[PDB]
């Protein structure tokens, strides 16, 4: 699953 | 070129506009990401985790309640209703309009719109840790424990709340503690979300981006996909390009949308 910010 | 955009927009089908955090800003909404955007010592980052929400759970709710109450004061602003009015006039028309969001503020769904794809969530909907029921909820207070809590200046105490008085589950049987429906740093967006929006992405015929860009994300794992298809898309957003620069309407969505959209 995509991580939000792409984990950032 | 308003006049080339035009054209596109007169004869377009499918139209998906995503929404950033500009949008919510121009409500008079804090984002809490960056420059003075503090609430007490923190930031977004280090509240918006599920580590923050396991170790202080009552201070994470108190975040939380802050922005809920903080919104019954910001409206919808023309950028949002354009968008509105713009789904409701095309849908006539059998012409189909949808948006999507970053924002969890909900001021789209008070604006009017209905075709709305919430990708981080809503700050006016719970899941329960427990049962993993979802439901909405506007209510203010969202708990007797939590009223009159919140206060955003750094030198306020702790509500420390106990976590059987924080918004618990319904379903009384149940009783979980509840979070807030919202997309967290470290967490997946919604499997089943993401193959709807990929569905209308393929579908579209062309894409607003508005109060966020092309390049920066969510924004970059969709527009690329609908100008790989060759589809104009059209950036509504404050930040400038160079000159030796589909279309960017530079300054407040506010001002340009509902011109370009009318
Ligand atoms: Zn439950």
């Amino acid at each position: 699953g995509v991580l939000k910010e792409y984990g950032v | 070129d308003l006049t080339a955009f035009r054209e596109h927009f007169a004869k377009a089908k499918h139209i998906a506009i995503i929404t950033g955090a500009g949008v919510s800003a121009e409500s008079g909404v804090p984002t809490f990401r960056g420059p003075g955007g503090f609430w007490r010592k923190w930031q977004a980052q280090d509240l918006a985790t599920p580590e923050a929400f396991s170790r202080d759970p009552s201070l994470v709710w108190e975040f939380y309640h802050y922005r809920r109450e903080v919104m019954r004061s910001k409206m919808p602003n023309p950028a949002h209703l354009a968008i509105a009015e713009c789904e409701a006039r095309l849908g006539q028309q059998g012409r189909s309009v949808v948006i999507i969001t970053q924002n969890i503020d909900e001021l789209h769904h008070r604006a009017g719109s209905k075709h709305v794809y919430e990708i981080h969530g809503s700050l006016f909907k719970t899941r329960c840790m427990s049962c993993g029921e979802v439901k909405a909820n506007h209510k203010s207070p969202i708990c007797p424990a939590l009223d009159g809590k919140g206060a955003p200046d750094p030198n306020t105490k702790e509500a420390r709340i106990p976590v059987e008085l924080l918004p618990r589950c319904e379903r009384k049987s149940c009783n979980g503690l509840l979070r807030p429906h919202v997309v967290w740093f470290g967490e997946t967006l919604d499997s089943d979300i993401l193959t709807a929006v990929e569905r209308e992405l393929e579908k579209c015929d062309l894409c607003l981006v508005v109060g966020t860009s092309s390049i920066v994300y969510p924004a970059a794992m969709f527009a690329p996909q609908v100008a790989s298809r060759g589809v104009p898309v059209a950036e509504f957003n404050m930040e400038c390009t160079p000159a030796t620069q589909k279309y960017h309407f530079e300054g407040p969505c506010g001002s340009t949308l509902p011109p370009a959209l009318e």
